[PDB]
RNA sequence: AACGUGUCGCGAUGGAUGACUUGGCUUCCUAUUUCGUUGAAGAACGCAGUAAAGUGCGAUAAGUGGUAUCAAUUGCAGAACAUUCAAUUACCGAAUCUUUGAACGCAAACGGCGCAUGGGAGAAGCUGUGUCAUCCCCGUGCAUGCCAUAUUCUCAGUGUCGAA
RNA sequence: GUGGUAAUGCGGCCAGGUAACAAAUCAAUCCUCCCACGGUGAGCUUUCUUUUCACCAUAAUCCACCUUGGGCCUUUUUACUCUCGCGUUGUUCGGAGCGGGGGCUCAAGAUUGAAAAAUGCAUUGUGAGUUCUGCGUUAAAGCAAAAACCUGGGGU
RNA sequence: CCAACUGCAGACCGUACUCAUCACCGCAUCAGGUCCCCAAGCAUAGAAUGCUCUGGUACAUAGAGAAAGGUACACUCAGGGAAGUCGGCAAAAUAGAUGCGUAAGUUCGCAAGAAGCAUUGGCUCUGAGGGCAAAAAUUGCCAACUCAGAACUGCUUACGGCGGGGAAUCCAACUGUAUAAUUAAAACAUAGGUUUGU
RNA sequence: GCAAAGAUCUAACGGAGAUAUACUCAACAUGCAACGUUGGAUACUGGAGCGGGGAAGGAUUUCGUGCCAACGGCACUCGUACACGAGUUGUUCGGAAACUGAGCACAACGUUAUAUCGUUUUGUUAGGAAAGUGAAGGAACUGAAAAGGGGCAACAGAGAACCUGGGAUUAUAUUCCAAAAAGAAAUUGCAUGUGGG
RNA sequence: CGGGGAAACCCAGGUGGAGGCCUGUAGCGAUGCUGACGUGCAAAUCGCUCGUAUGAUUUGGGUAUCGGAGCGAAAGACUCA
């Protein structure tokens, strides 16, 4: 709904900002072990419940 | 924000509308007075 | 909005520094002189065409007359 | 009926986020945290759960001040001449 | 076993007074200097009902003795108290319905209510609707007045205790049959959570001494000792006698 | 094509403080507008009868504050608090009771 | 004959085994070795040219200063004092150190609201300049208790005295 | 400060009032629907159909001032003399002042105009719903409070 | 002095979208559950039920297609009519409105819609029931539907929706409550009565 | 087995998703089945709505473009999927500043080996000295009277100054619109003049 | 309000809308089919049927009382399957 405390809104904003895939140049690096973000979140799979 | 607009761009802000974006940043809609042109100020800003 | 019913009061209103502008409306029967002050829109309605004509002249130059019409 | 329908009956929330520990263990009505006992001055700590203690103890954060003062102790509070 | 219901009520919990719409405690005036040496004159401003109380209440307005201000008193109204009536309280007040006098200033045989058990009590005896005390006698040596309480017991109090002249209003209430469970529901709505009543033999033996059996029965005498611990003291508590009372009803209570 | 309306201010419950009126706009739209709460108006004391006072308006908060004073009283003594009849009663009572007191004091002095 | 059986060669599925181990576990030792109101531990939010996590850091934010070291970092980009001013590393004395939290001006599912005191900005009027009401921004102090203290602060008591 | 016989009109402290309150009935404001009439557009048109469908709108805020209902004033008050009168759909009311005449006041609406056509889309009458509002029975049930605000009583 | 202008200034946070036969809970886009507002036309007593303008939708794996045997918010059935069965379970049946009529018993309130009998379509008419104005018991204009009564003319008894009824026995007075997920009862409560303590 | 909630049909367009062929073979009998959009047809929801808005809960699912590996128990050219890029505008709307309620419990005090216990609105804390400033009077320094400390608890109670038009978005709007503010108001806080009796 | 009545009172017809009153929506429940389903749509649901539907009624939010315990119109019911 409309209401949320600004702090909850900021936590949700940070979670949105984190829900991004890995840049590919990260995969080109010398000792790289990461290929997928593995902490990706879909709003329908798992809840944050803020 | 009005005072900083005056100090940084030598322009008069007649109205500042603000919002906090869903990414967490605050965005400002700043209407200048009719004595100032937004396009000229944007050009000097480099916009 | 405020109505003014006497020409003398209309001229007192038009003499104010608050008078930003004068909008003039020609209705089929009457003519309306609307003065935009700081707080109120002041309207004098005149039923003579000649009286309205004499008013549309001789208004100060510092304030501006606006002939209101339909616009695009 | 208990079960699925009553799962549909569950509205609201007993707990929200705690300002102190951030665990979503703050009882809204009682206004106290189930995880860290906020606003009581001291935190919750029970020896029947050493695992929870090891989850929360010193060193599970960043120790931002502790590292600096530990270095200063190790260097005997050295100062310029 | 589990905690008996009668012991659960002592915790307070959901069994406390329903006082939200109550107007406040009904009291006589403070036994101040003006009431000890002269009298205070008051005006009945309103007669009001309060939830949970049969008797009517009176808002009586007095002047403050020491400040420029008005003092509003909330009293249990005697029968006949009307709005606009003057109420005299004090040592020198006349003998009339609604007036408040010390018991030593009240003639024997007079009917009184709102009676102070101790001087300055502001009224603790004969306050339920229809109730009153009867002044039996004075002892001018000991300074004590003997009176008959509504229960039928006779008690002596210091003659300095104040009483209101008359009987408490609202009398006759318990004469009308309630007729309906809903009427009992509304009656107890403004009092406390004590209704409906579940018989102990209808309970299970875990929560009541009377519980259980393949018939509903108390399997032991229901008269229990005065020394029974809580949880065991249910039934007829320290009964001197049981069964239908034949002939004179003995005055209840202690000796 | 008959219209149906929506709450336009953020409160969506039909309470006595959230009454709505249906309004047709010059744009030919049916919208909801909040109906102002009304005050019951200035009264005599409740213990005295609780009757509306002649010559006083029923003004609610802001309109009471910004209204002129004579909108809320009359020029008679106790105007705005007591009716004319209650004023007459108090005047006659003051006079008569003080007269009785002076008569009894004169009697005591003469004894 | 068709399903279906058997055996062998070759494939698939499936990830056992073996070699490999910047990890674990266990034992032993050395010390100017033991946090915090000078605000800790912990929570939270941010910070890179490109940057989700992690690491590191704090609006000086994948870092400032210093001493060594000497030619990189590196996925791309960008930069280009070398006798040491390096996005090198190592170490450490100088600095920085957002919102909190014992959290302590009052509150709090509120990035909320004060008192005192220093500042800043400041429209319209005034001679572009200064000045500036309301409004706004920043610093500092302000919890409770206890100890000490007052170049000897201000008081209270039908406590005990006592003036001249 | 001031006018009216009056109802009432106009330019520290104390005590009241608003906020502030369950139900039904009967009238109802906007608004919704319908009907009548009249415009504008569209549809059907083998044959009928003066037809069928759509639309015809006016926000807040102000000025002036033609009904309904409540309270009240003044005046007539042999008003109720032996069938008193007034009034509700309804349970009433009156010398503690009914009814009539003339006024004062409050609450709902009207009407006039400013806003406002400069906007909007491609019109001015009735009947049914509708609780804003007006009209200030169950109860051994009698149906919150405070801030804030208002007015007076005293005093400057 | 301060009551109408006028001048400047009006800070903070929320605001997308959803609120569900896909956005919440039920491991899931689950026939379950989840508070509030606005709510049209005709039939009709109507927020019953059926159909419809505005808005919305054609999303739920589909195609072909009379095996047996199923499930159904699907029917029918000669003659008999409970003989079936533990038991009329299931199904059938009754039905709206209007007039007439209605027993035992009874706490006098009821029982009662007791039981029963009859009538209702369509057309064309007649009567009654009003408001406004200028023996006014009259003169004009006008609106909203109802109820009654005739003549004529039909029925294949024909949408939806909508009680079966009676005579007795046991129990509990009654309305309520109650074993979420096998028990709704005669159990609990209840008013009423009695006792106890104070 | 993917059967409750009745249902789709037709043409054109788009699309790799076709009218897809060894010989013979005119086309049938050798490329089937399925898509999204627009138009038309047919039907359903039937205002207690697969309508239009809110709370709780969710938190980007919203919007545009693109793309169909996995997911949408069939399918997809489509998507609440995935990728990229955007989007939420307030003196007056809701909250808070700033009310009280059922209640809560900091202080105070008491208790407890232990405060992480109890009391704390029946006008009201605490053996309890809890008020810090209207005035004056010669610019901020001094001080009367006033009994019962400080908070919190309602996004449906109390309270609260704005509302229409827009050719104004891809997505927000009583929030945006620019001197003819489309415009019309109301209301705070300070200041400036005119005038007063 | 009409009729009787010496009186007390009686017999009518209207008005009015009472009730833990009845039929019946929504709502709140859950009697029967011992129907469906019973590796379900569902770890209790579906259909028809049925109880009640102005009250001891239903419901949102807030608030109070719990594990040797709470709460209970009492079923050892319920206290996050
Ligand atoms: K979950
Ligand atoms: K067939
Ligand atoms: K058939
Ligand atoms: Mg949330
Ligand atoms: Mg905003
Ligand atoms: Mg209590
Ligand atoms: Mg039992
Ligand atoms: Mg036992
Ligand atoms: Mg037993
Ligand atoms: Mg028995
Ligand atoms: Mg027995
Ligand atoms: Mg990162
Ligand atoms: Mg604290
Ligand atoms: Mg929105
Ligand atoms: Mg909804
Ligand atoms: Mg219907
Ligand atoms: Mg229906
Ligand atoms: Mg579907
Ligand atoms: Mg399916
Ligand atoms: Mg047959
Ligand atoms: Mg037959
Ligand atoms: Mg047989
Ligand atoms: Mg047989
Ligand atoms: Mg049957
Ligand atoms: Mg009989
Ligand atoms: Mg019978
Ligand atoms: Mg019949
Ligand atoms: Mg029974
Ligand atoms: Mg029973
Ligand atoms: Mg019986
Ligand atoms: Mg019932
Ligand atoms: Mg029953
Ligand atoms: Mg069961
Ligand atoms: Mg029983
Ligand atoms: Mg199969
Ligand atoms: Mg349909
Ligand atoms: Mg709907
Ligand atoms: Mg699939
Ligand atoms: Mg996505
Ligand atoms: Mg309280
Ligand atoms: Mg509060
Ligand atoms: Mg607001
Ligand atoms: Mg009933
Ligand atoms: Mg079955
Ligand atoms: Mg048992
Ligand atoms: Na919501
Ligand atoms: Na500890
Ligand atoms: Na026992
Ligand atoms: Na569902
Ligand atoms: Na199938
Ligand atoms: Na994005
Ligand atoms: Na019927």
């Amino acid at each position: 709904g409309r209401f949320k405390p600004l702090a909850v809104k900021k936590k949700y904003a940070k979670k949105m900002n984190q829900n991004k895939p890995v840049p590919y140049w990260i995969r080109l690096r010398t000792g790289n072990r990461i290929k997928w973000n593995e902490k990706r979140r879909h709003w329908r799979r798992t809840k944050l419940n803020y | 924000i009005k005072k900083a607009m005056r100090k940084l761009y030598q322009v008069k802000a007649v109205k500042v509308n603000t919002l906090i974006r869903p990414d967490g940043l605050k965005k400002a809609y700043i209407r200048l007075s009719a004595a100032h042109d937004a396009l000229d100020t944007a050009n000097k800003i480099g916009l | 909005p405020r109505e003014i019913k006497t020409l003398k009061e209309f001229l007192a209103i038009c003499s104010r520094k608050d008078a930003r502008c004068v909008k003039v409306k020609h209705n089929p029967s009457a003519t309306k002189f609307k003065v935009r002050c700081s707080r109120y829109l002041y309207t004098l309605v005149v039923n003579d065409k000649k009286k309205a004509d004499k008013i549309e002249r001789s208004i100060h130059p510092s304030v501006k007359k606006i002939a209101v019409t339909a616009r695009s | 009926t208990k079960g699925t329908t009553s799962m549909g009956q569950r509205h609201g929330r007993t707990h929200i986020l705690c300002r102190r520990c951030g665990r979503n263990s703050y009882h809204v009505q009682w206004e106290r945290c189930a995880a860290c006992a906020y606003p009581r001055a001291s935190r919750r700590r029970y020896n029947w759960s050493v695992k929870a203690i090891k989850r929360r103890r010193t060193g599970t954060g960043r120790c931002r001040y502790l590292k600096v003062v530990n270095r200063r102790i190790a260097n005997h509070f050295k100062t310029p001449k | 076993g589990k905690t008996v219901l009668s012991c659960r009520k002592g915790n307070g919990s959901v069994y406390q007074v329903h006082g939200h719409k109550r107007l406040g405690p009904a009291k006589l005036r403070i036994l101040d200097y003006a009431e000890r040496h002269g009298y205070m004159r008051g005006v009945v401003k309103s007669i009001e009902h309060e939830a949970g109380r049969g008797a009517a209440l009176a808002r009586v307005e007095f002047r403050h003795p020491y400040k420029f201000r008005r003092v509003k008193e909330l009293m249990v109204a005697p029968e006949g108290m009307f709005t606009g009536q003057s109420v005299f309280c004090g040592q020198k007040a006349p003998l009339a319905i609604g007036n408040v006098l010390p018991l030593g200033q009240i003639t024997e045989g007079c009917i009184v209510c709102n009676v102070e058990a101790k001087p300055g009590d502001r009224g603790t005896l004969a306050r339920a609707s229809g109730d009153y005390c009867i002044i039996i006698s004075h002892n001018h040596e000991t300074g004590r007045t003997r009176l008959k309480l509504p229960s039928g017991q006779k008690k002596s109090v210091p003659s300095t205790s104040r009483a209101m002249i008359g009987i408490i209003s609202g009398g006759g209430r318990i004469e009308k049959p309630v007729l309906k469970a809903g009427n009992s529901f509304y009656r107890f709505r403004g009092k406390r959570n004590c209704w409906p009543k579940v018989r102990g033999v209808a309970r299970n033996p875990v929560e009541h001494p009377h519980g259980g059996g393949n018939h509903q029965h108390i399997g032991h005498p229901s008269t229990v000792s005065r020394h029974s611990p809580p949880g065991q003291k249910v039934g007829l508590i320290a009964a001197r006698r049981t069964g239908r009372i034949r002939g004179g009803k003995a005055v209840k209570g202690a000796w | 094509s008959c219209p149906r309306v929506q709450y336009r201010r953020r409160m969506h419950y039909a309470t006595r403080g959230n009454r709505m009126k249906m309004v047709r706009t010059p744009g030919n739209k049916l919208v909801m507008q909040k109906r102002a709460k009304r005050s019951q108006g200035i009264h005599t004391p409740w213990v005295l009868g609780h009757k509306r006072l002649g010559g006083t308006k029923a003004l609610r908060h802001i309109d009471a504050r910004l209204a002129s004073r004579h909108e809320k009283s009359v020029s008679r003594a106790y105007g705005g608090v007591l009716s004319h009849d209650q004023v007459r009663d108090r005047v006659v009572r003051a006079f008569l009771v003080e007269e009785q007191r002076i008569v009894k004091q004169a009697l005591k002095e003469h004894s």
